[PDB]
């Protein structure tokens, strides 16, 4: 049904809605992650 | 508490420990979780919907 | 006749993730190349590792003894079916040359899958279809491969079934299921442990000790995790040859946190340093992490950051982004103050949301069947 | 000249249930609407839609529009021997030489069924006679020797309106198959009138046809011709949606099951345009689950582009990627990134998303979404930040979100307090917000307050399955 | 529309817009922005400033008014940037305890300006105001205590009543 | 608990109704007995929650 | 012309006749239902 306006008009990617509800988070970084024990 | 051999609450700001409990509603869960199986079987039903249109 | 070749997944994963060290991967690969004359080692090395200053005249001598192995096979077809054998020149050609795509490239897969494809028989000339299909899509990061000819498997090869090759199959599909991170389906289809001490699928059964553990930590409920690593030892032996794995469990039994942190790096460490776990390793930290803080919260409500910062060092701000993304994550319900300090245990199921979850389908549902019944008059 | 046999074949299959059955389904029919060829011929105007329609090349040039036009006169029941005359045409395509009597010659040839005879009485032959000729032009606007003339053809059907408002003289109800496909032939009146230049007195022409059909032919006409009218003053500048303000007229049937849902998106798109979110979203999100199928290839995808805007605007919106047809990827380059800029507070990326894409900004047109989008960041900050912490300080998100003083973000938490999110307070010494969340707030009379909502809605749509039920 | 340009076309604008700002629109600002869009941004500061000083307004900034005020008389804008003043200050009547603890006599002098009229005065003596001692208050609860009755039941059982009742006459 | 009880064999029906293409002589139905016994019993309890507003005043 | 549009146009009312056509083929069809 084409009649309007419109006639000029889970491989990595379902991963991806909840990587980016993580892509702002923790990208990996592992050092950051594994350090945070020893500096006290 | 994590192994249920006692229902409550502990503290650690005012120390006071208290035990209550309360956990089994079958007019909640039986109805609503046979209302979830109720609707996969209309997603079941969806498809004689999908079939006689198309 | 798998396990070297699973030794490639693992080194082609050495290739894909440690950069550290960068041509591991072609030295125990190209040793691995001179031996058993296979030249997929310096196939997909030409492709994805380095760029070769000199290998070729003493590889492709060996490739024209590929091709000398090749053409006694392409002799041997002919020069065998001779003999009226029902698909057995066939198998012994299937063998050697889906040993051949162990050896090479796609052409050993076009010139063998391909090939005894279509015309089998028996079990076992769709058995070692389905499980040498299943090696090279396990090998790659190929899905089609791997998940399609298990769906063949359970049409073709069952009918019922037998009582091994079915759990194998299922071996097969818990690594999917731990390839993707597969919580439930992963341990519950590594439930059984009885039939697989080491065939010529599992160049470490070991392996498969750190495949069940690590999803067992996340997906196994606490009654269930007694009722696994605690009423039974059939597992415990084999990973009581691992004692910080059953350390780390009793650990997670017992709620200490610090050494969730050492363990959790340990496994985190070997979580960038296995395979099938690199698209989907940022998941599994702060969830292994939320599935203790569930419980730590499930102690009681009056908590600190004093308390925890016992079990947790400095976990001040560290617990500021960690736990207020996990307010924010949908996920632990709580409530958190900085000064009064207040930490909250709540959510009885009996509120409000499984009374919402109705209308919640039947709100689209009902207007999807409206339209669905709106489509009947005109 | 053996595939010009298809279109020989479909053709006489439209016009045989077109003509000569709904000819008779508007003799003595039409109860409520009888006149299923009607459906039955929009099902084939769709079905030309997908094909050619007939003759635009076809191999040849110009053979069906000179050639079935001809004599369909209504008399003595040997009129099927007209139609044999129709069939057995059909040796000049495959036999002998065809020739162009199209889009020149057309002049005449719509006269022609006028001229045989005193053919019939009712509109819906005439306006097939100028529809299933003329709806096969329209669709090769080249802009050269054919778009003045679907011009022409369409001041034929101007003249359609014509013997639309002055035939039967009153109440013949043929307005259940001239306005079903004078929704579609008004679509394509739009489309050719602004291919070239906005329309001036067209918009006057709209209006006396939203008139004509007020009452005594209420049937399809004012919802389709009122989005036709929605989307005027949709491309054009926005004076007339206090129109609608004053004059919400716009509840039929809701008959074309598709016409309602894509009406509501474009009065979704009013309203995302005029101020809204709530009444918007929920409109946008109707509408949105009121998509008819998908059977069209990709047409959801740039008008959902646009429908979301207004979830972006939300903020409470994560990564949008189970809409994503991989062809709309390359077209939404801008636009993941956006919804990613969405879901990241930082300001650089607010503003260099915008300094990467202003063009496709400009493609979608509606700086509305940038003019809060900054608002919306803060706004996301303020609803995670308050939702999270009972006694947060002021100071600890402000400059955790770089606002560097203390009374802006006092007026920041003022007028969220204004905009009523959580109840947080100010310790007014120097700010430092004394606060609190809100749970044991109510869970037990207030569900049961919506439940009336709940069950009176659930016992609407069950005498709406009886009032359903009714139709067979 | 072919006309020669419009010599206070760009203040014009500028003039109905200051006047919809000061009369508190919520779409007319918006068609505004639909009618000509495309010289807001580049250009005609009678338009680019107003349109993002509304982007400071509800950004959270009454102090952007004196930073603007530093030059904005702009052909008469002064009495709808007096109007501007009068729609800062009874939003202030609105906006000074929404749901606030309490002020002083300094954030009424940094909220509020014009150290102390009898503008202020009559505010504390207008609104129904508590003048506390060199203090403030809403009142002496803020809120007019809400329990709202302290029946909930009767009326959602009259609701009952029709609900029963529409639940009858139909199957 | 009756109306509990009885409603998941209630719902083991409609799975009886998807008989993919057709493969069900008659519809066989069991749809009532269900809707009036809820009907009217909760009829009687929302005018029994009628009752104590009813009495008292 | 002018109410001689509408007895027609409560002629277009007559689908009461075909759901109650629905209707009166339900009454034979339970009544005959009880009968039997």
């Amino acid at each position: 049904m084409s009649e309007k306006k419109q006639p000029v008009d889970e491989d990595n990617w379902d991963d991806d809605n909840v990587e980016d509800d993580f892509s702002n988070q923790l990208r990996a970084e592992l050092e950051k992650h594994g350090y945070k024990m020893e500096t006290s | 508490i994590l192994d249920k051999k006692f229902h409550g609450i502990l503290d650690q700001g005012e120390g006071v420990l208290i035990i209550f409990d309360e956990p089994p509603v079958d007019k909640t869960y039986e109805a609503a979780l046979e209302t979830i199986q109720n609707m996969s079987k209309v997603v079941d039903s969806l498809y004689n919907k999908a079939k006689k249109l198309t | 006749p798998k396990n070297p070749d699973l030794r490639i997944a693992q080194l082609r994963f050495l290739l894909s993730l440690p950069e550290h060290r960068g041509d591991a991967a072609v030295r125990d690969e190209l040793m691995a190349a001179v031996r058993d004359n296979n030249m997929a080692p310096y196939y997909e090395a030409l492709c994805k590792s380095l760029d070769w200053q000199i290998d070729v005249d003493l590889l492709n001598k060996m490739k024209k003894a590929n091709e000398d192995e090749l053409k006694r096979l392409d002799e041997e077809l002919e020069d065998a079916e001779k003999n009226l054998g029902e698909s057995e020149i066939r198998d012994a050609m299937m063998a050697k040359a889906e040993y051949l795509c162990r050896i090479g490239d796609k052409e050993g897969a076009l010139t063998a899958f391909r090939k005894t494809y279509d015309k089998t028989v028996a079990l076992g000339h769709r058995l070692d279809i389905v499980f040498y299909l299943l090696r090279i899509g396990l090998f790659y990061m190929d899905n089609d491969l791997i998940t399609r000819n298990t769906e063949k498997a359970k049409s073709l090869i069952e009918e019922g079934g037998d009582w091994d090759r079915r759990n194998r199959l299922k071996v097969y599909q818990g690594l999917y299921c731990v390839a993707i991170r597969d919580f439930k389906q992963a341990a519950e289809l590594f439930l059984d442990t009885v039939s697989t001490f080491t065939s010529y699928e599992l160049m470490d059964y070991k392996t498969f000790v750190t495949y069940t553990v690590y999803v067992s930590m996340i997906a196994l409920e606490r009654p269930d995790l007694r009722e696994k690593v605690i009423k039974g030892a059939e597992i415990l032996e084999v990973l009581h040859s691992l004692p910080a794995v059953r350390q780390y469990l009793f650990s997670l039994y017992e709620c200490r946190y610090s050494v969730f942190f050492q363990s959790l790096a340990v496994v985190e460490q070997e979580m960038k340093k296995d395979w099938l776990f690199a698209p989907h390793y940022r998941y599994y930290v702060r969830e292994m992490r939320i599935h203790a803080y569930s419980q730590l919260l499930e102690s009681y409500r009056s908590l600190t950051l004093g308390y925890m910062a016992e079990a947790f060092g400095v976990g001040v701000e560290f617990i500021d982004q960690e736990l207020s993304r996990f307010i924010a994550a949908g996920r632990l319900h709580c409530k958190i103050d900085k000064v009064n300090e207040i930490v909250e245990t709540n959510r009885p199921d009996s509120k409000n949301w499984q009374y919402q979850e109705t209308i919640k389908k039947g709100d689209l549902l009902l207007n999807r069947v409206q339209k669905l019944s709106r489509v009947i008059n005109m | 000249p053996p595939p010009p046999p298809a279109p020989q074949d479909v053709e006489m299959k439209e016009e045989a249930a077109t003509g000569g059955g709904s000819t008779g389904e508007a003799d003595g029919k039409t109860a409520a609407a009888a006149a299923e060829h009607s459906q039955r011929e929009l099902d084939t105007v769709t079905l030309e839609d997908i094909k050619e329609h007939v003759k635009q090349l076809e191999k040849a040039v110009s053979g069906k529009e000179p050639r079935f036009v001809l004599r369909a006169l209504r008399m003595l029941p040997s009129t099927s021997r007209r139609l044999n005359h129709y069939v057995l045409y059909k040796a000049v395509q495959g036999f002998f030489t065809s020739n162009n009597a199209t889009r020149d010659f057309l002049l005449p040839f719509l006269e022609e069924p006028m001229d045989t005879e005193a053919d019939l009485q009712f509109r819906p032959r005439t306006g097939k006679a100028a529809s299933t000729p003329l709806l096969p032009e329209v669709e090769a606007y080249l802009q050269l020797l054919v778009v003045i003339f679907m011009m022409n053809s369409k001041r034929y059907k101007e003249a359609q309106k014509i013997s639309d408002d002055l035939m039967q003289k009153i109440s013949t109800q043929n307005r259940r198959a001239l306005d079903l496909v004078a929704a579609k032939c008004y679509y394509y009146h739009a489309r050719v009138y602004e291919f070239l230049d906005k329309l001036d007195v067209v918009r006057s022409f709209l209006h006396a046809r939203l008139r004509t059909a007020t009452l005594r032919h209420d049937a399809d006409g004012q919802a389709t011709l009122l989005n036709l009218l929605l989307r005027n003053y949709l491309h054009y500048s926005l004076y007339d949606q206090a129109e609608k303000l004053v004059s919400k007229s716009v509840f039929p049937e809701q008959a074309n099951n598709n016409e309602w849902a894509r009406y509501l998106y474009y009065t979704g798109r009013i309203k995302a345009i005029q101020l809204e979110y709530s009444e918007a979203r929920r409109t946008m999100t109707n509408a949105l689950r009121k998509a008819p199928q998908h059977t069209a290839v990709g047409f959801k995808q740039t008008v959902h582009k646009l429908l979301i805007v207004v979830e972006l605007l939300l903020g409470e919106i994560p990564d949008r990627l189970q809409f994503r047809q991989p062809s709309l990827k390359r077209s939404l380059m801008p636009y993941f990134l956006l919804t990613q800029a969405v879901r990241t507070g930082n300001l650089a990326k607010f503003n260099q998303v915008l300094d990467q894409f202003g063009e496709k900004f400009q493609a979608d047109g509606t700086y509305t979404l940038i003019i809060r989008l900054r608002h919306n960041v803060i706004k996301t900050g303020v609803r995670m930040i308050s939702l999270s912490y009972s006694r947060i300080s002021l100071a600890d998100i402000a400059q955790k979100l770089q606002l560097d003083s203390p009374e802006d973000a006092e007026f920041i938490v003022a007028k969220a307090i204004r905009d009523g999110v959580i109840e947080a307070s100010i310790n007014h010494e120097k700010g430092y917000v004394q606060s609190k969340e809100m749970i044991d707030i109510y869970s037990t009379r207030e569900p049961q307050l919506a439940f009336h909502q709940r069950i009176s809605f659930c016992l609407d749509i069950h005498n709406m399955s009886v009032k359903a039920m009714r139709f067979p | 529309e072919q006309l020669p340009e419009s010599a206070y076309m760009h203040q014009l604008l500028g003039l109905n817009l200051l006047f919809l700002l000061s009369q508190n629109r919520v779409a007319e600002f918006h068609t505004e922005l639909e009618r000509l869009p495309a010289k807001d941004i580049q250009t005609n500061v009678y338009i680019k400033h107003p349109v993002s000083l509304e982007q400071y307004l509800m950004e959270g900034s009454y102090n952007k008014v004196f930073l603007a005020k530093g030059n904005i008389p702009a052909e008469s804008y002064t009495f709808f940037i007096d109007i501007l003043l009068d729609t800062i200050r009874d939003e202030i009547a609105g906006c000074i305890e929404k749901a606030y603890e309490k002020i002083l006599f300094t954030e009424a002098t940094r909220i509020l300006f014009f150290n102390t009229p009898k503008k202020m005065t009559d505010y504390a003596k207008k609104r129904g105001w508590v003048l506390g001692p060199n203090n403030y208050y809403s009142f002496a609860s803020q809120q007019q205590k809400p329990e709202d009755t302290t029946i909930p039941s009767t009326e959602l059982a009259k609701q009952v009543i029709e609900y029963a009742r529409q639940l009858e006459m139909i199957v | 608990n009756y109306n509990k009880a009885v409603e998941e064999e209630d719902k083991m029906t409609p799975e009886q109704l998807a008989i993919k293409n057709v493969g069900k002589q008659d519809p066989k139905r069991h749809l009532e007995e269900h809707v009036d016994v809820l009907m009217t019993s909760n009829i009687v309890q929302c005018l029994a929650a009628m009752l104590d507003t009813v009495v008292f005043k | 012309y002018l109410s001689k549009i509408e007895e027609l146009q409560l002629i277009v009312n007559d689908k009461s006749q075909n759901l109650r056509r629905l209707q009166a083929q339900r009454n034979e069809l339970n009544a005959k239902v009880r009968l039997l």
